[PDB]
């Protein structure tokens, strides 16, 4: 591979900037450009860059290059939640019509919500009783927990999730547990999950 | 613009797929990518121009045809499993300073099963907010579950007295497999809306969990006695609770 790129991954929280590196051996060189990938969409061309430059600037992305030593970087100014997402250095050897482009494998930056007063607590979403599911919410704990799968096959469980209420300007992480049998609640649906020992239980 | 269609397809195993990529920006260079969730892309085709075509990095059963600037269609033949993944075509001209600027296509998310009688739509569920989580944090979360559909194409949204709404709301990035073990396992999906304990307590305030669900076309054949899983939108509701 021609192309190689730094970290494979990092967890940053909101506001800190971040610098993402990339390196190629491809020659001759004729530019560079960073995308950047959302889930299940498609790359998003972000700055391009030939040696004449090096410099290049999309908003809060911030691109260098130095040719010499065939590397460029990728600072991001400000982070945002909506800044997670895959980072994609490519390299083109040609101008013309008859150049390549070489893909780097690409960095994974994941965009932690700061979390200033966190409440840890599992609840119990009233029966649908239009639906056979009970359903369980572990929510207001910190990115540092980790949420298990089950031990149970009749036992879904999702990772967390932040959601972002953009007008309290308040960040939350939740999992979901829910099944249909009678064994099920929400003392015990994250017992597989080690838990802040302060959480919540109502 | 650059234009892909269809945005999903579901197909049985051993079909001819022709997928479609389009754009009217006059350019020469064109490209398609294949990538599953969470993995790289890789260069499968691309085309210098209006009658070039080569194999990219990956090699693929999938051939593709450039006898028109405007057209870069991708065919598979006899479609199986393995070709399961979504299909990403790009296109690239000549823009300013000397640079080729590549501009991607929305994508195609194919999914190739063993037999059609696998499809199912979701089930949706929407879930009350805890009277515990109100008085404790002053906010109500309700939660939406799809559940039981195949194949994994489905777009999940919120809807607060009939407009949709971003804010507020986590979606899981990946559905949940109801079956690890199984290639055609069915899914789940949860998302949350979190909302303030006041919005919820009002009983004007309507809720709406809706899922669109991308299925079998009209010429998709159905000898099933069940409902015949056409692309569809199922929906959940709830209304404010005043306690």
């Amino acid at each position: 591979n021609q192309v190689e790129q730094s970290p494979q991954s990092l967890i940053i929280l909101e506001g800190k900037n971040c610098t993402l590196q990339c390196n190629y051996t491809v020659s001759p060189f004729s530019n560079l450009r960073w995308y950047k990938q959302d889930t299940g969409r498609g790359p998003v061309s972000l700055t391009i860059m030939t040696f004449s430059e090096n410099t290049k600037s999309n908003g809060r992305y911030t691109a260098t290059l130095d040719a010499d030593t065939k590397q460029s970087s990728l600072h991001i100014t400000a982070s945002q939640l909506s800044d997670s997402a895959s980072y994609i250095c490519v390299v083109s050897d040609r101008g013309s019509t008859l150049g390549r482009l070489y893909f780097g494998r690409g960095t994974q930056l994941t965009v932690w919500p700061d979390i200033q007063n966190p409440d840890p607590a599992v609840y119990q979403l009233r029966d649908s009783k239009s639906s056979d599911k009970s359903v369980c919410l572990f929510t207001d704990f910190d990115s540092q927990t980790n949420v298990s799968q089950s031990k149970d096959s009749d036992v879904y469980i999702t990772d967390k999730c932040v959601l972002d209420m953009r007008s309290m300007d308040f960040k939350s992480n939740s999992a979901v547990a829910w099944s249909n049998k009678s064994d099920f609640a929400c003392a015990n649906a994250f017992n597989n999950s080690i838990i802040p020992e302060d959480t919540f239980f109502p | 613009d650059i234009y892909q269609t269809p945005r999903y397809l579901v197909i049985g195993t051993g079909k001819k797929i022709t997928l479609e990529c389009s754009q009217t920006m006059g350019h020469d260079k064109m490209y398609w990518y294949q990538q599953d969730p969470g993995m790289e892309l890789h260069l499968i085709h691309y085309s210098y121009g209006v009658n070039s075509t080569e194999k990219g990095d990956l090699s693929s059963e999938s051939t593709v045809s450039r006898i028109r600037t405007e057209h870069f269609p991708l065919t598979l033949e006899s479609a199986r499993p393995s070709h399961t993944s979504q299909y990403l075509c790009a296109s690239s001209g000549l823009r300013d300073r000397g640079l080729y600027e590549q501009y991607f296509g929305p994508g195609t998310r194919l999914t190739v099963t063993e037999d059609l009688k696998n499809v199912f739509p979701p089930e949706v569920a929407v879930f009350e907010p805890s009277e515990a989580e109100i008085s404790h944090t002053q906010k109500a979360t309700l939660v939406c579950l799809a559940t039981g559909f195949y194949p994994d194409h489905v777009e999940l949204s919120w809807w607060v007295n009939g407009k949709e709404v971003h804010s507020g709301v986590c979606t899981d990035p990946q559905p949940l497999k109801e079956q690890p073990a199984l290639n055609d396992s069915r899914y789940a999906l949860s998302s949350r809306l979190r909302v303030s304990a006041t919005f919820w307590q009002n009983p004007r305030n309507h809720f709406r969990c809706q899922v669109q669900f991308y299925g079998l076309s009209e010429n998709d054949e159905w000898t099933q006695d069940r409902a015949k899983p056409v692309t569809q939108i199922v929906s959940a509701e709830a209304w404010g609770r005043a306690d």
